[PDB]
RNA sequence: GCGCAAGACGGACCAGAGCGAAAGCAUUUGCCAAGAAUGUUUUCAUUAAUCAAGAACGAAAGUCGGAGGUUCGAAGACGAUCAGAUACCGUCGUAGUUCCGACCAUAAACGAUGCCGACCGGCGAUGCGGCGGCGUUAUUCCCAUGACCCGCCGGGCAGCUUCCGGGAAACCAAAGUCUUUGGGUUCCGGGGGGAGUAUGGUUGCAAAGCUGAAACUUAAAGGAAUUUGGCGAAGGGCACCACC
RNA sequence: CCCCCCCUCCCGGGAGAGCCAUAGUGGUCUGCGGAACCGGUGAGUACACCGGAAUGAUUUGGGCGUGCCCCCGCAAGACUGCUAGCCGAGUAGUGUUGGGUCGCGAAAGGCCUUGUGGUACUGCCUGAUAGGGUGCUUGCGAGUGCCCCGGGAGGUCUCGUA
């Protein structure tokens, strides 16, 4: 059955901008896939991204710029340390001018350049570039 | 299509489509009611029945269970309701 | 094509649509098509709506004349039905034709006599003549299409519906394109047609020619 | 999927969004809550009092005239039976079977059909002791087959 | 005289029909089969056997046949296939004298 | 040609059709029991997915006990074929083939492709259940009923096509969404022989089933497809160094 | 006499359940007002009565399916089955798919203006001028031909013959 609605929302959202559409569809929804696609949006991959509500479950309308390559996801959860993240970012993302990696610390969802600044650390989500 | 709008698109859209698959999420049967042509009394049934029922007074027997929607009594006059 | 009010449909121009018969369709239906056809009637047969079809056929008037050399566009003919048609264009406008048995190479063999490379081309029906699409494919070269709706579409930048199945509607709509690309360019003023002659364009079967030379002098 | 058969299947209800009472009926509570408790002493089953209710009395659901369900008000009563009524079904139907079997004794698809039971008793049993409403000393058997019918 | 009649029946293909496939369903063969199983017992156990033989000359019981089945699935083909005796009664003249005139 | 008697099997109807977990299943009728899918504004509320221990079922052939064994037919017997056949061929022919029990658990038991779940295109069909909509058929008017036709919905065997994409290519709408490498999970393999061999354990009355080596040799053994081969392969044309 | 016949062409008389229509003709729909709102009474469908309440006194016909259904009067329109003058009459008889208002269906007898214009044909056959079976043809496929009675003329219709 389905055990990880990340993963298959972002293999969705992956295969939908390989062919090309617009605005998609994810099933599932949760705080950890609405904090996702705010960062996404805060960061500049996507457009406005809508959301339906209903006392059953919720699905996500995302819009689409085209700006994004690949989109995975870590699984199963990891955790990582301040003096690990490097061997991480040097041999999973593509180059360090771009690709982000966003891990879930005490103060919530976010990417790593921030954690970086800020000296914490934590479990990881996933990935994109 | 490329940039396949899935917002709001028209009614007819969401009626070809699964009860399920709608993007708002609501079924299609519904309740109604209906009388017996030499009676008074006039009860409630839903559309989709189940059990045979017969009207109140126990005077003649109203729907049929079927597969999909009851048939009706030949001869009984009825309205959808809504609200 | 829409914004403007001139360029809206004339009232002569829908008849001359109902009397061609450039509203009817095939028996299957496409899922490029889609937006074209409204609905449809009884018989297995589709519409299209002429709205689209006027509008369709004012953007790829538009596309042809926004070249400033006449002598670069290039239209494409493959079976016997619409053959005078692009020649008169052709004689009328100044583009260039090709009709019957279109030589494979064209556009990718540059040591042939027949080595021409257009900036626009239009063909007559994609699943009838589909050879100059693929070469079209190997060169910077857009495609102008006359599509029904059960014809596939592919390497087409501007689809115009048609029915495509009667000498009479495809000699009427390049009749109209003529009409239409003149009247842009600025030979034929817009305050008046030209509407002398639809029949220039229009093909007739092999009887006919002899029926018409026995009637006339 | 099914957790025995090889299809796969989409069959269930799907109540609206609209989670409101019907302005149309005008019912109050406790003519409804009589009327379970007259249906509950006739001897049915909850699954058909809410058939019967949403066939007859013209009532979307209950849980959208009152606060709670059906077995929470039974228990409040107390007219609700020690055994539920999905395991008591499938007890029964295993029990019709093993009858069947008993005279029929070449039948090598209804005894995995018996095994097939036997393993979802096993696992309702497991899941209704674990969630505590049986006593751990409760366990099927087929001499229990005239104990708990 | 005890006989054992058969009967033999093909559905009818429409004119309007576009599906070559044309089957019917286990219970509309089965119910198919219990009237025309009725429909031949009934006129054949309260005649005598010259009276159902010159029914059985043209073709009466295959035209209750198809009035009767074509209200469930349109047939076209019903012939009395084969009629077979088993046991005839005690050997006499007059019988035989009065089939012939 | 007419009767009697025994055993076996249910053709044509039978299809790229149905059902079942698989092995498999076709005369009608009567009884019992189970189940997929469809529909649902009914109920419990996380009961979920895959699985070492352990368990059920399992074509034919094989062994132990019976009534009864048509036809076919291992081993065998007798003739022709053949330089030589104890082979192909023909006639007999025991055990077997069918039923009731008692057992081993082996096949190319192969879709040579694990299960669940999400996603990515189209076309036209068939099977089930439901649904809407012209017009015909059950004495000529209505209703839902069975059938005919036009569209829609869900599950399953699918067919055609597709520079979506994948692959060494055959091919695949999954064998895809993979160096831009991470959804969950069980079994399983590292050049080829030795060898599924010997020993040991295990089950079995019985054949064998499961588990499962070592020494030594070996640089190839293998998979896809192309170019003229070469075919007691098929289909065309020619020649008096071929024929009439 | 080419004939017992029979067939074809030309011309008339009779039934029909085709179209535009006439006399007796039955229903559906298209708008307007029930002075205006809130409940009780009695077993019956759309009924009667009251109690609240607006100007001492006077009032609105109802239903429970909250929004259209009965009972009225007005305004005329679109569609509709049978009969051939009407009652008899949709009447015996007539049907298996199941009922319904239920198809087809004469009469006997009686009574009154004393009973329809234009417009096609008709292979037996079960159910019509319809549906559903189903021919002859130059041997092969096809354009024409095929109801009862009467008069004249003729006696080998055609398109190619695997």
């Amino acid at each position: 059955v389905r055990m990880n609605v990340l993963a298959d929302a972002l293999k969705s959202i992956n295969n939908a901008e390989k062919r090309g559409k617009r605005q998609v569809l994810i099933r599932p929804c949760s705080k950890v896939i609405v904090r996702f696609l705010t960062v996404m949006m805060k960061h500049g991959y996507i457009g406005e991204f809508e959301i339906i509500d209903d006392h059953r479950a919720g699905k996500i309308v995302v819009n689409l710029t085209g700006r994004l390559n690949k989109c995975g996801v870590i699984s199963p959860r990891f955790d990582v340390q301040l003096k690990d993240l490097e061997k991480w970012q040097n041999n999973l993302l593509p180059s360090r001018q771009f690709g982000f990696i966003v891990l879930t610390t005490s103060a919530g969802i976010m990417d790593h350049e921030e954690a970086r600044r800020k000296h914490t650390g934590g479990k990881i989500l996933g990935f994109f570039f | 299509p490329l940039a396949k709008d899935l917002l709001h698109p028209s009614p007819e859209e969401e009626k070809r489509k699964h009860k399920k698959k709608r993007l708002v999420q609501s079924p299609n049967s519904y309740f109604m009611d209906v009388k017996c042509p030499g009676c008074y009394k006039i009860t409630t049934v839903f559309s989709h029945a189940q059990t045979v029922v017969l009207c109140v007074g126990c005077s003649t027997v109203l729907c049929q269970p079927t597969g999909g929607k009851a048939r009706l009594t030949e001869g009984c006059s009825f309205r959808r309701k809504q609200h | 094509s829409g914004a403007l009010d001139v360029l809206q449909m004339k009232e002569e121009d829908v008849l001359k649509f109902l009397a061609a018969g450039t509203h009817l369709g095939g028996t299957n239906l496409d899922f490029q098509m889609e937006q074209y056809i409204y609905k449809r009637k009884s018989d297995g047969i589709y519409i299209i709506n002429l709205k689209r079809t006027w509008e369709k056929l004012l953007l790829a008037a538009r596309a042809i004349v926004a070249i400033e050399n006449p002598a670069d566009v290039s239209v494409i003919s493959s079976r016997n039905t619409g053959q005078r048609a692009v020649l008169k264009f052709a004689a009328a406008t100044g583009a260039t034709p090709i009709a019957g048995r279109f030589t494979p190479g064209t556009f990718t063999n540059q040591i042939q006599t027949a080595f021409r490379e257009p900036r626009l081309l239009v063909v007559t029906d994609p699943r009838a003549d589909h050879q100059p699409l693929t070469e079209a494919s190997y060169v910077n070269l857009p495609t102008i299409a006359l599509c029904n709706t059960d014809s596939p579409l592919r390497y087409v930048d501007i689809a115009i519906p048609c029915n495509n199945k009667g000498a009479h509607s495809v000699g009427l709509m390049w009749w109209m394109l003529a009409r239409e690309v003149l009247r842009m360019r600025g030979t034929i003023s817009r305050e008046h047609p030209w509407e002398v002659m639809p029949d220039l364009y229009f093909y007739r079967d092999p009887e006919e020619i002899e029926k018409e030379e026995q009637a006339a002098a | 999927g099914r957790m025995h058969a090889p299809g796969k299947g989409l069959s269930q209800s799907a109540l609206p969004y609209r989670r409101s009472v019907p302005t149309w009926l005008k019912l109050t509570s406790d003519d409804v809550k009589e009327q379970i408790y007259k249906l509950a002493k006739k001897g049915l089953t909850p699954s058909q009092i809410g058939v019967i209710l949403r066939d007859s009395h013209g009532v979307a659901q209950v849980r959208f005239v009152t606060g709670n369900k059906i077995l929470r008000i039974l228990k409040s009563k107390g007219l609700a039976p020690d055994l539920p009524e999905d395991l008591y079904h499938l007890i029964k139907k295993a029990v019709a079977v093993r009858k069947h079997l008993e005279r029929n004794r070449k039948d090598k698809d209804a005894k995995f059909r018996l095994i097939l039971i036997e393993s979802r008793i096993h696992r309702l049993a497991r899941y209704y002791k674990t969630k505590r409403v049986l006593p751990p000393n409760w366990k099927y058997e087929s001499s229990t087959a005239s104990a708990l019918v | 005289y005890l006989l054992r009649l058969f009967c033999v029946g093909f559905t009818k293909k429409r004119n309007n029909q576009i599906r070559k496939t044309s089957y019917a369903q286990h219970q509309q063969v089965r119910q198919i089969r219990k009237k025309m199983m009725e429909i031949m017992t009934r006129e054949v156990q309260t005649n005598d056997l010259k009276e159902v033989v010159n029914k059985l000359i043209p073709d009466s019981i295959g035209k209750d046949i198809e009035k009767a089945c074509q209200s469930i699935y349109p047939l076209h083909d019903v012939f009395v296939r084969k009629v077979k005796m088993l046991k005839k009664p005690k050997f006499e003249l007059g019988k035989l004298m009065e089939l012939h005139g």
